[PDB]
RNA sequence: GCCAACGACCAUACCACGCUGAAUACAUCGGUUCUCGUCCGAUCACCGAAAUUAAGCAGCGUCGCGGGCGGUUAGUACUUAGAUGGGGGACCGCUUGGGAACACCGCGUGUUGUUGGCCU
RNA sequence: CGAAUGAUUAGAGGCCUUAGGGUCGAAACGAUCUUAACCUAUUCUCAAACUUUAAAUGGGUAAGAACCUUAACUUUCUUGAUAUGAAGAUCAAGGUUAUGAUAUAAAUGUCCCAGUGGGCCACUUUUGGUAAGCAGAACUGGCGCUGUGGGAUGAACCAAACGUAAUGUUACGUGCCCAAAUUAACAACUCAUGCAGAUACCAUGAAAGGCGUUGGUUGCUUAAAACAGCAGGACGGUGAUCAUGGAAGUCGAAAUCCGCUAAGGAGUGUGUAACAACUCACCUGCCGAAGCAACUAGCCCUUAAAAUGGAUGGCGCUUAAG
RNA sequence: CAAAUAAUAACGGAGGUGUCCCAAGGCCAGCUCAGUGCGGACAGAAACCACACAUAGAGCAAAAGGGCAAAUGCUGACUUG
RNA sequence: UGUCAGAAAAGUUACCAUAGGGAUAACUGGCUUGUGGCGGCCAAGCGUUCAUAGCGACGUCGCUUUUUGAUCCUUCGAUGU
């Protein structure tokens, strides 16, 4: 009966999957992760921002789920219409259960009322550590600071507190702005959608010609 | 270690400790010192100790009898400090008392011999 | 790639110990089901090739054809070595030896199948029935049992092995029959 | 509720190895073993006859018999609180010679070799091992482009 | 009413009052459960020794009146 | 096939990848038992070939076999046989090779004679008394197929003749046929002579006198006729009996530094100035472009 | 420097290709009277000799894959023991010891035993 | 998790002939390939019943006369063709008993000797349960079975275990109750109008704020005269359009380009029906010295609501007695 | 679960048992399995024949787990330990 | 001999009896709150126009046991429901 997280607060067991093993988990009524232009290519969004939690907390689907929604009509508003990559960096496979007590009609005595308890999952939930992000939108540096109150309006939808981290990497991929442009300067960095590829030197030979053949060429 | 400290003695303070509060062991009893014949009579056939400065010599410079120097006394039943205490339960260098003092356990000696 | 050969010619490496001859020839006749119509059609190729072949089961059961688990549907054998060499241009002057392009594997072997069984130099002799067969030439060099011995196996490697393209280069040489680009 | 029974809980002790599957090799079989030889135990899954049972698995025993395929070996276990020394027929593949002894056969090989050459000198023979001693007075040189390289306490910031 | 089974509390305060208790170390050890016939007669492997060492050197050069096996042991 | 089961990839042994060895019967062929603590066990190994048949004596041991005998067919030309040294009949001398070449160095030749009288018979020897019996092998075929006749069945009764202890059946003995066993010494007989391959170089002169030629070659060269083959044989199986004395040679000393020919790889400081040039030289060609 | 039979350890040995190869060898190869086995002399079994750039252990080559060892990650993560430490909690600092792992980069790419031979 | 098995998110490069049909074409292969399959180099995030790797704390064993090397005897079982194995039984030869620390005396029997076989609490790890002064376990320490000192009070917390006395010295405390500092000892912090706050466990209180005050981090303006303020303009090239509550300097708003100089905004507005003005920019002033924001975490405040009258233990404390 | 020896609880979680087997036991020999690719009249998404790749991805009365490739899998040989 | 260390075994009592039990329910008291409600943040939006005159989605953090479960601690030589 999607009784909230309010009392949820000390959490305490092993990853129960939706597997091989507990089968009757529900599909999903969340589902994306991600949305902006998600096509678009490295050299377009050179900033990252991430939201990153400096507690340890269990964020909710549904929690998640409007963090996200708040996020993106902020950015749609502001910062132009595909301005922006949101990447929600936390997928929640969690199973919370519940026991309920079929207790209808008052009088049936047979189910449960403390022996014995199987449950039945409802929930579903992401546990964070400290440091972690939660979501990382990647935009220009032209909206910068369009980028932060997007996700300072999704702070207010999470438990815990969080962190709002202008990152100094270029984009999503792992490299220092610096190491970024100097890379990328000469051949390295052969580019694919959201990442670039790195600093090859195996193997075997093949593709070395094949950028020098299209470094003069 | 929680329930102990240590450190490293002066010569003063083995001396003091054998002199003032140097108990001994004698076919299981405990038997002060006031004398020389204590010490003589256990271990001067075997080891060479006859003396008190005998056993101050092979407990503070740690010589090949040192099993029997240091085993040939009771433990040092020791008063209690003048000032007492630091806290007992935080380590020497937190804010003081267990585990290694040092130099510090001269100090502390003093208090208790 | 550009790796440092060096190729020390004392001969040119033609091929006089790399034949391309004929293993063998395979002659299947799979008849959808069971019963004496297979013995009618196993007696065709004793006829045929002199060997009494062997009744080939049918693995799984389909209800679509009839078929289940051991039910004996086809009817093989195979004819190795300078005897194929009736069986394999008496019944491609049938195909008239200009045949299709694949038809041709990439593992060396070709075939192909004709109908009209009594094309082979048999009378049509309606004790019998006409069938339709199916013709296998598997190809390869000598040391192609390199890897068939029990002891001390090996695997023959790269040249060596023969391609498609040198079983039609010993199509339009032996029989001159042409590819027929299909 | 339940251990019970034979092989439960050797789900990761009677596994193999990671790519160590497969045919045994052949100087399993070529051991000697005899009468009297300190015998570690750890069972092997792929030979599924004469496995010793789960609470001998890492122990170590002493051949006390020999037989045409198994030794016994006699291990002690604990069960609560006193030790009985356990008589457990176990085939070869599952039984390893110990080295923790003949890291010791190597100093009573040396205890007569050092006691030998001390019949000229004499004294100290030094037969007893001795544990880390502190260490020494000793004069460390800088001479080594002097000091400072001076570490300061500085990271954070990220 | 249907209280509290199962606990392995005390259980080695308990087991380590009278201690926990080393066997004992014996010089002869039981030869039962035993390969029977490396046994039963080396238990004659002793039996035989009716003598060993005013009767066996004799045997040193009594066996060395034939100089030894001192070869054809050596397959 | 692609990085992801060459991690799991689990290879077979050495040999068992080459052909060599079974390991399962390595494994039983070497088995000793335990309380026999470090007995050898000295199985009988002949290995055929094309043009060699080599028989040996090796016992189990954990750095290695150790072989203790060796008797090749590439010899038999010392004691009287110079073609057809892969025969059954060539079988049967490099097997009372072997077992004559080791009574002698443990000097168990003046008991276990053995059996010069050679019939083709069952043979089993009785132990000589004033003590135990002589000198055991176990036959180590490896994967040859054991079907009867083979020529590796032709040195387990060649090294039984010279008088060691292999267990026995006739079963696969040339001439003992299928239904029943019918025991039959005298096409064991002819085969340990050599006859049947003298009756087809007597058959061959009837159907296809021109196949001397061909098969049975080489006779025509060294002279060698077919009725000679009962008696070259059966001369031969006294002068092996006479001197094996295990063909030792002496070089003294050439194995080591031969001459020239040290065949070094490429060491890493040329593989890196190989990847020198190879590199500059490309992009020089590709300033061909321009 | 090598060749073979039998091995041990069981990828530093594998996999993909490429290119050499003196000599003994090992092969492929020829045949089906014999012994033997197949639907088939391909395989197996047996007789035994007319051509070599395939096996084979290699000689190797590869800014090869895998695998192996080192370095670095990192005194990091975790963790023993301590406190009338912190904080509303979640959890975090310090004391006292112990101390990883992926990856990442670099390195090498079977070692050897017995017994018979060859000598480029 | 760029290793397998299970998941799972996104794109990127393509074998292709799987197309879901296309697209310029009747299908076209005459071209863009459109997308989705399939393949390959990557990617986000993960597993009680997954794992190449792999700690800490653990479990076992060893660390010598019951020993180490010999010599040649016994054996039917014992093996070997060995009455050399392998076990055993004897003589030979071996400095200094072969880490450390300890020894509450340890060893072994018998009464199978009595009581017991409801436990309970705690750190740490744990399972069920929304939770529980709830249910169930692992580990060691405790209460039961135990006084005494401290936490006002209290089974268990902190300290310490206890014959009967004298003396001296000790963690919790030192404004009064009440033994001992209103410390000839300090630096700060904090003003709480209906519980300021006041010692662990522990007797609850959050998210989010404060131009309350205290410290701190980042960026701009600045000794070109800013900051503030008294002193100027802010209309318009035009209802371009968007538009009739309606946009004439303006809801929305695809869109977006222009005044002037010392210096004026197609301009945010309750709605000034639509208009006007007006004024927080620009810049000439006087001023002539620091100003501006954003951010952080100390205390206090706020958030903060119960029933007999009332509880830092009580009094009372505010350059403290927090 | 279970906290890296073993032990370890709850009406904790996920299942299984009360049988089947003259071979599905014993043993030798031969053999290689999942799937995948290129092929071969009728014949297709699959029938069969045949080549190449196949680290077990199959199979083993096994519920789950371990294990296993000239086998413990598949086929024959005699068999009753 | 599946209650599997192995009696040979159907109910009902509101007409009831006995020994006990707070080792055990029924109500009070205690802890607990999933359920209801009452607050505070963020602001999609509603309100002709206008995000907060009055509201207020998706989230989020608390307070409240009394209904109501859960619990079995105190009482069964009796606490009047």
């Amino acid at each position: 009966g999607r009784r909230p997280a309010r009392c949820y607060r000390y959490c305490k067991n092993k990853p129960y999957p939706k597997s091989r093993f507990c089968r009757g988990v529900p599909d999903p009524k969340i589902r994306i992760f991600d949305l902006g232009r998600k096509k678009a290519t490295v050299e377009d969004f050179p900033l990252c921002v991430h939201l990153v939690s400096d507690e340890y907390e269990q964020l909710s689907s549904e929690a998640l789920e409007a963090g996200r929604i708040c996020c993106n009509k902020y950015l749609v508003k502001y910062c132009g219409k595909d301005q922006f990559h949101i990447r929600m960096r936390l997928h929640p496979f969690h199973v919370i259960r519940i026991n309920k007590m079929l207790s209808c009609a008052g009088a049936d005595r047979l189910q449960t009322g403390m022996r014995g308890a199987f449950g039945k999952p409802q929930g579903t939930v992401a546990r964070v550590r400290i440091g972690q992000p939660i979501m990382s939108v990647r935009s220009s540096d032209r909206y910068k600071a369009q980028v932060i109150e997007a996700l300072r309006r999704a702070k207010f939808k999470f438990p815990g507190r969080q962190k709002i981290y202008v990152s100094k990497k270029w984009g999503f991929t792992k490299y220092e702005r610096e190491r970024y442009e100097e890379l990328r300067d000469d051949n390295r960095l052969e580019p694919d959608g959201c990442n670039v590829k790195y600093r090859p030197e195996h193997g075997p030979i093949a593709a070395w010609e094949k950028a020098q053949r299209d470094v003069y060429a | 270690e929680p329930y102990i400290t240590w450190g490293y003695p002066n010569l003063k303070s083995v001396r003091e400790l054998i002199y003032k509060r140097g108990f001994v062991k004698h076919n299981r009893q405990r038997v002060p010192i006031t004398d020389n014949f204590v010490i003589e009579r256990k271990l001067r056939q075997a080891h060479q100790i006859q003396c008190v400065e005998d056993l101050v010599h092979e407990i503070f410079t740690v010589g090949p009898n040192f099993k029997y120097a240091s085993n040939f006394l009771w433990p040092f039943k020791l008063n209690t400090p003048t000032g007492g205490w630091r806290k007992k339960a935080n380590h020497y260098v937190n804010g003081g008392d267990f585990g290694n003092r040092e130099d510090q356990i001269n100090r502390l000696l003093r208090k208790m011999v | 790639m550009a790796a440092v050969t060096k190729k020390i010619k004392r001969d040119p490496a033609k091929n006089p110990m790399r034949d391309l001859h004929i293993r063998k020839l395979c002659l299947n006749i799979c008849v959808g089901e069971s019963g004496d119509r297979l013995t009618r059609a196993a007696k065709v190729l004793e006829q045929l090739t002199g060997q009494q072949p062997v009744f080939s089961k049918a693995r799984y059961t389909v209800r679509s054809f009839g078929i289940r688990r051991n039910e004996k549907i086809a009817v093989h054998c195979t004819v190795r070595g300078a005897k194929a060499e009736e069986i394999l241009e008496r019944g491609l002057k049938v195909r008239e030896y200009e045949l299709r392009r694949e038809n041709f594997s990439s593992t060396g072997n070709f075939g192909f199948g004709i109908q009209e069984h009594i094309d082979l130099g048999i009378k049509y002799d309606p004790s019998i029935g006409i069938y339709g067969l199916d013709f296998y030439v598997v190809l390869g060099r000598p040391g192609y049992n390199v890897n068939h011995r029990k002891r001390k196996s090996g695997t023959v490697g790269f040249q060596h092995r023969l391609t498609k393209e040198d079983a039609m280069k010993w199509f339009q040489q032996k029989y001159d029959g042409i590819i027929l680009n299909t | 509720t339940n251990s019970k029974g034979y092989r439960r809980g050797t789900r990761d002790m009677f596994s193999r190895p990671f790519r160590k599957h497969g045919v045994i090799p052949l100087s399993t079989y070529m051991r000697v073993f005899k009468i009297g030889d300190i015998v570690d135990i750890k069972g092997h899954g792929a030979v599924q006859k004469g496995l010793p049972y789960k609470a001998y698995h890492g122990k170590t025993g002493r051949i006390f018999n020999v037989t045409q395929h198994a030794v016994g070996v006699i291990v002690n276990k604990r069960v609560r609180g006193k030790i009985l020394a356990k008589r457990v027929n176990v085939r070869i593949e599952h039984i390893h010679h110990s080295k923790c002894r003949e890291d010791f056969l190597r100093r009573v090989k040396e205890n007569e070799r050092l006691l030998k050459e001390a019949k000229e000198k004499g004294q100290w023979v030094s037969l007893k091992r001795q544990p880390e001693q502190p260490k020494k007075a000793h004069f460390v040189k800088k001479l080594e482009e002097p000091i400072a390289l001076a570490p300061i306490p500085y990271e954070f910031i990220a | 009413a249907k209280s509290k089974n199962h606990t392995n509390h005390n259980q080695n305060k308990k087991a380590h009052r009278n201690g926990i208790k080393r066997p004992l170390r014996k010089r002869h050890e039981s030869t039962l459960g035993m390969d029977v016939k490396f046994l039963i007669n080396q238990r004659y492997a002793r039996k035989g020794n009716l003598s060993r060492e005013e009767s066996v050197k004799r045997y040193n050069e009594r066996i060395a009146s034939q100089k030894g096996k001192p070869k054809p042991v050596t397959l | 096939k692609n990085k992801q089961y060459f991690k799991r990839y689990q290879v077979k042994f050495r040999r068992r990848r080459e052909g060599k060895t079974d390991y399962y019967a390595r494994k039983r062929l070497t088995f000793q038992d335990k309380n026999k603590y470090n007995t050898p066990k000295y199985r009988l190994i002949v290995r055929l070939s094309n043009k060699d048949i080599t028989v040996q004596i090796a016992y189990a041991r954990i750095e290695g076999d150790r072989v203790v005998c060796a008797a090749y067919s590439h010899e038999l030309p010392k004691y009287g046989i110079q073609v057809g040294l892969t025969n059954y009949a060539a079988a049967y001398c490099t097997g009372l090779l072997v077992a004559r070449r080791v009574l002698n160095k443990l000097g168990l030749d003046s008991l276990y004679a053995g059996c010069t009288e050679v019939t083709g018979e069952e043979f089993n020897v009785e132990p000589v008394d004033d003590g135990p019996g002589a000198f055991r092998c176990f036959l180590d075929v490896g994967l040859a197929r054991t079907t009867t006749g083979a020529r590796v069945f032709g040195a387990m009764k060649g090294a039984v003749d010279g008088g060691l202890n292999i267990p026995h059946s006739v079963k696969r003995f040339p001439g003992y046929s299928a239904e029943t066993k019918s025991f039959n010494a005298d096409v064991h007989r002819a085969h340990i002579f050599g006859q049947h391959v003298a009756d087809y170089m007597r058959s061959l002169e009837e159907e296809d006198e021109e196949s001397f030629k061909r098969q049975f070659s080489r006779y025509i060269k060294l002279g060698i006729r077919a009725d000679d083959l009962e008696d070259i044989y059966k001369k031969a199986h006294q002068a092996i009996r006479n001197d094996p004395t295990h063909k030792v040679t002496a070089k003294k000393s050439s194995a080591v530094t031969k001459k020239r020919w040290n065949a070094k790889k490429l060491t890493n400081e040329q593989r890196k100035t190989k990847i020198a040039a190879h590199k500059a030289a490309y992009v020089a060609k590709l300033q061909s472009e321009t």
